């Protein structure tokens, strides 16, 4: 089977990881009161 | 090449990711049917009157069961060994009340697994192998026949076939002990030696070969990378393993012949399980385990109990309690 | 207090699923050569 | 002249005998003569269960159900005294027979309704002045409906009335009160009512056939829940005899 | 065994269940491995009895791992490809099984049983039409306990009058 | 929720069968 | 208010003697001469308002009347309890050895 | 040999069912009652007893709601009650005089049961094919006293065993016959290993 | 709170003692003996041949 | 504990006369009881009618009394219902019905006495086990 | 039914945490220089 030439590697640098985690955690900290209600 | 020829060539093709074959032609639909019916029933089937006394037992998830308690429940005692396909019921609601899913599933499964065995023969033939893997598979298959078909025939009802569920399996074992004293049956004992022994030898073989693996790797990598799929050289020193085991016991209790050894590894559990199956299959016609109840007697004639009599008391508990509304007469004759 | 019983798992998954997404991406970026 | 092997497995076993459409005659009653019903057969064809509506002020209706316990429903081989009363009415008094059947029907949505379809201790009378049993003759009367389960029956936790545990033993330190209704088994005994409309009469053979409608409570699970009202409709057969 | 069924409901215990999976899986691997090796043998002699066609000192594999792998890949969907992994796995399954079984018994030492499903009991206690194989097996356990206890535990001096013995109809 | 959980874990297992069989790393001879 | 009727009946004379109106027929084996002939007659012709009424069963021989008289002290009567007499349970109450 | 082994397996299973169910070519006078037969015979025995005690067996309602002595088959035939409801296909010379067009006949049951029938039913009930490997008669919980295991059990069990091992023998010798005829029963030719000439599965 | 110590007596005023549940048992019958361990009352399973019911 | 002469001393009749069985007689009695009676009466119960057992107290309250050798031997010749009202040779093994219960054909008076003695002695050994059924196993 | 209310989150984490562990190791393994 020929390999697909449209393949591209993916990246997430440490700063994006921190930013993303900060986003998710801060969102959770915001919405969780509404989830428990 | 004609259409039927091409079809035959595909069916029996050594290049299909999963081999089909003629046995597979019967296998695939029957196993699909059994599987689908089983999943749907296990999830959503209503309670089943297993013992034909209008006392329906709930087996499915949606009707109050978890994984451990759930089951597809055996067909009704009122049905007996009668054939009860969907089209014999007046309605699916009736079919379900009376335990039709069970018959559908165990018949499709039994046909399917038989064909599975045959298919093992078939592929071994197509690949130019020796043929007897299927013979090893005959032991679990026979066991399955024993608990799903034969025992129901002997006892005259599919309502006594093993339930398709975990707790129901346990129900089957306990009642079987009550009425047949299976623990005291030498064929069940040979079955236990079969599986205890098979487990033992599994661990022993596994550990001996693992113990004698030839160094081919560093400490920072898995030793498994020291074997390459298809390599012609053996990946362990059987001379070293034999030296070890032979010295563990004595030399002539150990195998120096890999073929002899692997043949032993096949034969012991297979034969044991064959006897387990024959145990269930002959206790199907009420030839039961050894009865040494009240066998030891003192000089006056007082009964001196043995462990056998304690077993008997336990069996009495199970006997009197099982299917508590189903018996109207003093002898539980089936 | 009489809280929504699904709140706990809602929150736990809300955190965990995308955090795990990010972590997978990060770790496999670090393991790439160079 | 069918034999057991002719009939077995066919469903005929659960059917009452029919009378030819020529059976429209009269069976004379001699008041100086005593009579028996040598065989009374009742074959239910429809089972209806009264819905239980929420506002409790709506007209509740009887709704169809699906039979799930198969061709096991008919009452048969029933026999009894057929009294000629002073006013010319006939009273059938049920002595014995296969006069009950457990039956489970299923309502739309899946709720299963078990009942003891029965005419146990049936006493049923005609109109006055029955000089002959005709297609205009009818019987109306009452019967008893004992508990669907008898006293020995054990529930799935082993609780029962004349036998069994008297508590919820898996809940050793739960409070008793909330579980009283489930723990203390009770034996219902209620009345049912039935009508037989004679539709055919062979005055020569003393045979009568027709339809019947009966009404009775369903299984109350030895006191654990309220019974449902059931109406049963079908055909009946009876062979009248000088006794 | 019977005591552990009646008093501990040992079969309900997930550690015993893991034990069973380990012993039966062990036995299965024993069988399937032995049979597979015996049925992918290279013809290394002229004999119809093929045991002598093996030298304990020989370097070459006595059976074809490649053919075995294709066979099972087509029969079952997956197959071993690595011998070392195969034999390690054969060590791992029964050893792990027996270990779990052990943990469960350590629980049973304290009567720390997996005896019941509480939801099951609440439902069944409130609803006398709710029946499962779980509650059925508990009835069996109750019979076992009451009928075996007096002779099995004689130091307790149990005297259970007839009328208190749990029995179903007739039996 | 119980049922949903049980059925879900089961479904995941079946999906795993699919990937482990048809999307296994192919065995290669050296 | 929920009562097990059988338990309750054990606190009456039913828990003390043979209840001509309710007790299962095998109980008549307790005493000489009662089983199975007189026991069948008695259960068949039940119920009785008083114990002595058992003497009025039609067809009884003088011997039978004498045996019954000799055993009236062992008999009682209480109200017919439906739970004990339905299901034919007076003839077979699901109890064997 | 393999063909004949398969055939013999088949025949062994068949003979098992024959001796277990049939009471025509295996008369119960000589071989004892079949399982179905003895279970039925118990039902009969206690019907007869209780009816003698004055019970109306047709209207007697059991604990389940099903008749204690008599009930209907799924197609309506009148059959014996209790677990032996499974055995209503049973037929035998001691029972058939009580059978009418709709199954068991209540009038015939009330009036026509001869002493020889009670006898036969008692005998068969008490010689059911249940028993231990050391030939202790009865259920597994019965005490030593009766030396009995039915010939039907001996024949059925022996021949199921032999039929099974003969099936195994048929698989063995069939597979071997195939392999040997095709010429690889001694093993795989290293220099001609078929799988190595096959395209990979993936 | 403690309900206080329960003392059981029969119709004849003999003190009766409930047999305690051993730890082994998830469930356990209710049996009452006298001070010599002689059974005096119980809670019957089957009632039809009960001799020791609290009522009796 | 031993099978003593006192164990083997059982009532011969109603008038208070006893007979002492030999150990040979005991052995013969167990053998013949197993041979002709155990199929229904194993352990002192009655499989085809559990309401009637072979306990000495039960046999004593039978009519006529069956708790002695004469009573048991007579029963084995001409069996009756528990009240003595009906003769049941036609459905119960007996010398009288040895034509329809063929195992009764080779039974002698000596044999009947042995079986009787067995039925009387065995409960003196097994106690409540005799006529007890499974509860006492 | 009256099930344990922590059962769901227990089962959920019991599956997700280790599965996620494995997925992270796998994916960063695949991304390593072939
Ligand atoms: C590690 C390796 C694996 C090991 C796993 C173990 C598997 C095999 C274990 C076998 C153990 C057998 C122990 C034998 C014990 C014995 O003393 O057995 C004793 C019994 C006889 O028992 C007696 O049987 C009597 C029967 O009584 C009855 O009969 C009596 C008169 O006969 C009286 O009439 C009496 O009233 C009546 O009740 C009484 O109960 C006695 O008390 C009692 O001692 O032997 C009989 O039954 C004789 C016939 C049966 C023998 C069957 C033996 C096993 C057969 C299969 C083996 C495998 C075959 C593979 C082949 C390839
Ligand atoms: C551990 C040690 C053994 C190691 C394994 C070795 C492999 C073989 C083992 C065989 C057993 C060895 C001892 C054999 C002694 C024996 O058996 O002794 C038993 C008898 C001789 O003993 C007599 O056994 C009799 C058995 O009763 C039989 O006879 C009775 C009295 O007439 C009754 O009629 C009863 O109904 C009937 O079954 C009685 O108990 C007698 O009192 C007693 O003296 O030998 C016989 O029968 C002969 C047996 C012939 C072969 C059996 C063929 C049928 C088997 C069917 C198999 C299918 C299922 C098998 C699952 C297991
Ligand atoms: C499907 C059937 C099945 C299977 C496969 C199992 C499997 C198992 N059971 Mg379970 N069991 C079952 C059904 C089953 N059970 C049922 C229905 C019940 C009723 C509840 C039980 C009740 C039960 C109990 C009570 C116990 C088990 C235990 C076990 C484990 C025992 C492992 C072992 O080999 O110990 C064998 C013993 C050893 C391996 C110890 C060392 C042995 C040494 C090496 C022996 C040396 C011998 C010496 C050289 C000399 C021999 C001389 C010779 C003459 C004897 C194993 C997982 C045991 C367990 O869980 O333990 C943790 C246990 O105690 N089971
Ligand atoms: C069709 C086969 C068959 C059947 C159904 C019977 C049945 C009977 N025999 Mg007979 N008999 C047979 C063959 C058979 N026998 C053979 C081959 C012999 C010569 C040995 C005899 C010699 C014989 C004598 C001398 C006596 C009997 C007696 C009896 C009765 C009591 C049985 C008993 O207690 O067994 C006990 C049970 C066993 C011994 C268990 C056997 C288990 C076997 C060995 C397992 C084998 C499995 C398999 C074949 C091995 C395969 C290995 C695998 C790896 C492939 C019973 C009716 C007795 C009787 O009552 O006569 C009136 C009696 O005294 N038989
Ligand atoms: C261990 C060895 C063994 C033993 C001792 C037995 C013993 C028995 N087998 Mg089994 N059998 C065995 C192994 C064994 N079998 C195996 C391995 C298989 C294959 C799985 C079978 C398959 C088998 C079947 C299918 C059947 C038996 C049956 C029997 C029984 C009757 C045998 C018979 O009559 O043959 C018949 C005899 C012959 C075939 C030889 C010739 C017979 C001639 C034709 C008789 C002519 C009779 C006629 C009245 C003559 C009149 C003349 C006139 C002019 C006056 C007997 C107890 C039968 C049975 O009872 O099943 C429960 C039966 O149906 N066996
Ligand atoms: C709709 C719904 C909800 C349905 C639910 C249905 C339902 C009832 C589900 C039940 C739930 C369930 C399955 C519960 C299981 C419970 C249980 C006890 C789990 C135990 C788990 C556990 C960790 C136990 C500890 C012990 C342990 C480690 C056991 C491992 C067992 C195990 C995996 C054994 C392997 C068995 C197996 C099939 C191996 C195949 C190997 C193989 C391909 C061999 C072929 C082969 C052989 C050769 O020789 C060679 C040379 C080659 C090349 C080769 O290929
Ligand atoms: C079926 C349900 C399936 C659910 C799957 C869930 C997956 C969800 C994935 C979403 C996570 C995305 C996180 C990206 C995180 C991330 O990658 O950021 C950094 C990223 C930089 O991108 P670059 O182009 O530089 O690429 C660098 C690469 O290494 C990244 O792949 O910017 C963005 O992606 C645009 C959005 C930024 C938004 C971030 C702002 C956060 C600031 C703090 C906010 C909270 C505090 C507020 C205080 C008041
Ligand atoms: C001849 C006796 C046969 C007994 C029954 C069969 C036993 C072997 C079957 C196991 C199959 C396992 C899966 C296939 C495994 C597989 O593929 O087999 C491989 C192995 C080697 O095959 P070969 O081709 O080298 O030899 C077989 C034939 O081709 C003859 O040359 O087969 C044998 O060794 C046959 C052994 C005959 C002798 C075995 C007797 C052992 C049991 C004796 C009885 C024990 C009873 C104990 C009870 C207490
Ligand atoms: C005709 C179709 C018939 C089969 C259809 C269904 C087949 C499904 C087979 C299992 C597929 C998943 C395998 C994952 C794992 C996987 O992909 O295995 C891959 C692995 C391949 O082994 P290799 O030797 O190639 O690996 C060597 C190195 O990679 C080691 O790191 O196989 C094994 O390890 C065999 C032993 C474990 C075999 C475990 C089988 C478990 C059976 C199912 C038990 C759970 C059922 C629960 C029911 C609710
Ligand atoms: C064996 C020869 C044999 C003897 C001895 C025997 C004795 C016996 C007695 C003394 C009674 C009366 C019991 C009592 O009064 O309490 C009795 C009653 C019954 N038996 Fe019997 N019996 C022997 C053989 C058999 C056999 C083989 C059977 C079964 C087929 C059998 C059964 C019965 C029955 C039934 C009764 C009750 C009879 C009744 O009163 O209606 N016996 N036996
Ligand atoms: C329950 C919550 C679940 C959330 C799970 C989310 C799933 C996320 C999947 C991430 C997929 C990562 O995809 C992965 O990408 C890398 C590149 O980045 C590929 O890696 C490939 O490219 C890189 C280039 O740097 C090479 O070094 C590497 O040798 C090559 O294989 C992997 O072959 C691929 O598997
Ligand atoms: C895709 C098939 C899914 C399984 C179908 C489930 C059966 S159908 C199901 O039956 C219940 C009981 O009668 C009803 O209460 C419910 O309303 C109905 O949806
Ligand atoms: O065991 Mn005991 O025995 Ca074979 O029947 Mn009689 O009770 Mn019932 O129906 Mn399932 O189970
Ligand atoms: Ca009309
Ligand atoms: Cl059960
Ligand atoms: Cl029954």
């Amino acid at each position: 089977m020929e390999p697909n030439p449209n393949r591209q590697p993916v990246e997430l640098n440490r700063t994006s990881l921190y930013l993303g985690l900060l986003l998710i955690l801060v969102l959770a900290l915001l919405f969780s009161s509404y989830f428990f209600n | 090449a004609n259409l039927w020829e091409r079809f035959c060539n595909w069916v029996t093709s050594t290049d299909n990711r999963l081999y089909v074959g003629w046995f597979g032609v019967i296998m695939i639909p029957t196993l699909l049917a059994a599987t689908i019916c089983f999943v749907i029933a296990f999830i959503a089937a209503p309670p089943v009157d297993i013992d034909g006394i209008r006392e329906p037992v709930s087996g499915s998830l949606l009707y109050g069961n978890n994984i451990i308690t759930g089951a597809v429940v055996p067909s009704s005692n009122a049905i007996g060994l009668h054939f009860y396909p969907i089209w014999e019921a007046a309605s699916l609601d009736e079919w379900l009340y009376n335990g039709g899913p069970y018959q559908l599933i165990i018949f499709h499964f039994l046909l399917g697994a038989s064909c599975y065995m045959g298919r093992q023969w078939e592929l071994s033939y197509r690949l130019g192998m020796r043929p007897w893997i299927c013979v090893a598979y005959s032991a679990p298959l026979a066991s399955a026949f024993a608990v799903f078909l034969i025992y129901p025939i002997g006892q005259g009802s599919f309502s006594d076939g093993m339930p398709l569920g975990i707790s129901g399996t346990f129900n089957f074992m306990i009642v079987f002990q009550a009425e047949h004293n299976i623990l005291m049956h030498p064929f069940h004992q040979l079955g236990v030696a079969g599986v205890f022994g098979g487990a033992l030898f599994c661990a022993m073989h596994g550990s001996l070969v693992t113990s004698s693996l030839i160094r081919e790797t560093t400490e920072t990598e898995s030793a498994n990378y020291g074997y390459k799929f298809g390599q012609e050289e053996e990946t362990y020193n059987i001379v070293a393993a034999h030296g070890y085991f032979g010295r563990l016991i004595f030399q002539y209790a150990s195998f120096n012949n890999s073929r002899s050894l692997h043949f032993f590894l096949a034969a012991w559990p297979v034969v044991g399980v064959w006897f387990a199956a024959l145990g269930i299959s002959t206790m199907a016609f009420n030839l039961n385990g050894f009865n040494f109840n009240h066998s030891v007697i003192d000089a006056k004639g007082n009964v001196i109990n043995t462990w056998a009599d304690i077993i008997n008391r336990a069996n009495l508990g199970m006997e009197v309690m099982h299917e508590r509304n189903a018996h109207n007469f003093p002898l539980d004759l089936a | 207090m009489e809280v929504n019983q699904l709140g706990l798992i809602a929150t736990a998954l809300f955190v965990l699923v995308p955090s795990v997404f990010l972590i997978i991406l990060y770790v496999q970026t670090e393991s790439q050569q160079k | 002249t069918l034999t057991y092997d002719d009939i077995v497995g066919t469903g005929l076993a659960n059917k009452c005998p029919t009378l030819d459409d020529t059976a429209r005659g009269a069976y004379p009653i001699d008041s100086s003569q005593t009579y028996r019903i040598a065989r009374l057969c009742l074959q239910p064809t429809t089972f209806l269960v009264k819905e239980e509506p929420k506002n409790k002020r709506q007209e509740a209706e009887f709704v169809p159900t699906k039979l799930v316990t198969r061709e096991t429903t008919s009452l048969d081989q029933i026999q009894g005294e057929l009294k000629v009363n002073s006013d010319g009415s006939l009273t059938f008094v049920e002595e014995d027979g296969i006069d009950f059947q457990p039956v489970t029907v299923q309502m739309a949505g899946g709720e299963r309704i078990p009942l003891l379809f029965t005419v146990k201790n049936l006493v049923a009378s005609t109109q006055p002045n029955v000089t002959s049993i005709t297609t205009s003759t009818d019987f109306k009367g009452e019967f008893n409906v004992p508990s669907y389960r008898t006293a020995n029956f054990l529930d799935p936790k082993g609780r029962g009335l004349a036998s069994g545990y008297d508590s919820a033993i898996a809940l050793p330190q739960a409070k008793e009160e909330e579980l009283a209704r489930a723990n203390v088994k009770r034996f219902s005994l209620t009345k049912g009512q039935i009508s037989l409309n004679v539709a055919k009469v062979d005055g020569r053979t003393g045979e009568i056939a027709g339809t019947f409608e009966s009404e009775q409570l369903s299984d109350d699970d030895m006191g654990a829940h309220e019974p449902h009202e059931v109406k049963i409709q079908g055909v009946f057969y009876a062979s009248i005899e000088p006794a | 065994l019977l005591f552990f069924q009646g008093f501990h409901n040992w079969t309900l215990n997930p550690f015993h269940m893991m034990g069973v999976a380990g012993v039966l899986g062990g036995a299965l691997l024993c069988a399937i491995h032995g049979a597979t090796v015996e049925n992918t043998l290279f013809q290394d002699g002229e004999g119809a009895s093929t045991f002598r066609a093996f030298n304990p000192t020989q370097a070459e594999e006595t059976y074809s791992m490649v053919t075995a792998n294709r066979f099972w890949s087509q029969i079952f969907g997956i197959a071993f490809s690595n011998k070392r992994w195969l034999h390690f796995f054969m060590l791992f399954v029964p050893v792990t099984g027996l270990w779990m079984s052990a943990i469960g018994v350590v629980g049973l030492a304290l009567n720390l049983r997996s005896y019941d499903f509480i939801s099951q009991e609440i439902r069944a206690a409130e609803d006398p039409e709710f029946e499962t194989f779980y509650t059925k097996n508990l009835l069996l356990n109750e019979g076992i306990r009451a009928w075996m206890a007096p002779q099995d535990q004689p130091h307790e001096n149990f005297v259970f009058p007839e009328e208190v013995l749990p029995r179903g109809n007739a039996l | 929720m119980e049922t949903i959980t049980y059925v879900f874990i089961f479904a995941c297992i079946i999906a795993l069968f699919f990937f482990a069989i048809f999307f296994r790393e192919p065995p290669r001879i050296t | 208010e929920l009562v097990n009727v059988v338990d309750e009946k054990l606190g009456t004379a039913y828990g003390e003697k043979i209840d001509l109106n309710n007790t299962n027929i095998a109980a008549f084996i307790q005493y000489r001469g009662l089983y199975p002939t007189l026991a069948k007659l008695i259960v068949k012709n039940a119920p009785y308002e008083s114990v002595e009424d058992v003497l009025n069963i039609p067809g009884l021989t003088e011997r039978q009347k004498q045996i019954l008289r000799e055993n009236l002290e062992h008999f009682t009567v209480t109200e017919v309890e439906t739970a004990l007499v339905e299901g034919g349970d007076r003839y077979n109450n699901g109890l064997y050895k | 040999l393999s063909y004949s082994l398969g055939a013999l397996s088949m025949m062994g299973f068949i003979a098992t069912c024959f001796v277990w169910f049939n009471n025509t070519v295996y008369p119960s006078e000589f071989y004892g009652p079949t399982g179905p037969e003895a279970s039925q015979a118990q039902a009969m025995t206690f019907l007869i007893r209780d009816q003698k005690l004055g019970a109306n067996v047709g209207s007697a309602q059991g604990p389940t709601g099903l008749g204690k002595y008599l009930m209907r088959s799924p197609t309506g035939e009148i059959i014996f009650g209790g677990e032996t409801m499974r055995f209503w296909d049973f037929r035998g010379p001691w029972l058939e005089p009580l059978r009418g067009p709709n199954g068991l006949d209540l009038n015939k049951i009330k009036n026509d049961i001869q002493p020889w029938q009670e006898r036969r039913a008692a005998e068969y009930m008490t010689h059911a094919p249940l028993g231990s490997l050391n030939s202790v008669g009865g259920v597994a919980t019965e005490i030593n006293s009766v030396n009995f295991v039915s010939p039907r059990s001996w024949l059925a069990t022996s021949h199921f065993v032999l039929a099974f091992f003969f099936l195994v023998g048929h698989l063995w010798h069939a597979g071997r016959a195939r392999a040997a005829a095709a010429g690889f029963e001694k093993g795989i030719d290293r220099e001609s290993e078929p799988v190595l000439s096959m395209p990979s599965l993936d | 709170a403690w309900k206080g110590h329960a003392v059981f007596r029969n119709k004849e005023g003999e003190e009766l003692f409930v047999r305690r549940m051993p730890a082994f048992f998830e469930s356990f019958p209710v049996i009452l003996t006298d001070k010599n361990g002689v059974v005096k009352a119980d809670i019957p399973f089957r009632r039809a041949e009960s001799k020791y019911s609290f009522e009796q | 504990a031993e099978l003593t002469p006192e164990v083997l001393t059982v009532p011969l009749n109603s008038e208070g006369k006893t007979i002492t069985l030999t150990e040979k007689q005991y052995l013969e009695g167990k053998r013949l009881f197993q041979y002709a009676c155990a199929s229904c009466h194993v352990g002192g119960i009655t499989k085809t009618n559990p309401s009637l057992d072979l306990r000495t107290e039960t046999l004593a309250l039978a009519t006529p009394p069956r708790d002695n050798i004469e009573g048991l031997v007579d029963y084995m010749k001409n069996p009756t219902t528990y009240d003595g009202e009906q003769e049941i040779a036609e459905v119960h093994p007996s010398l009288r019905s040895a034509d329809i219960f063929p195992k009764m054909r080779n039974l002698t008076e000596k044999d009947l006495v042995a079986i009787a003695g067995h039925i009387l002695v065995e409960p003196k050994i097994l106690g409540d086990k005799w006529g007890g059924g499974k509860v006492y196993y």
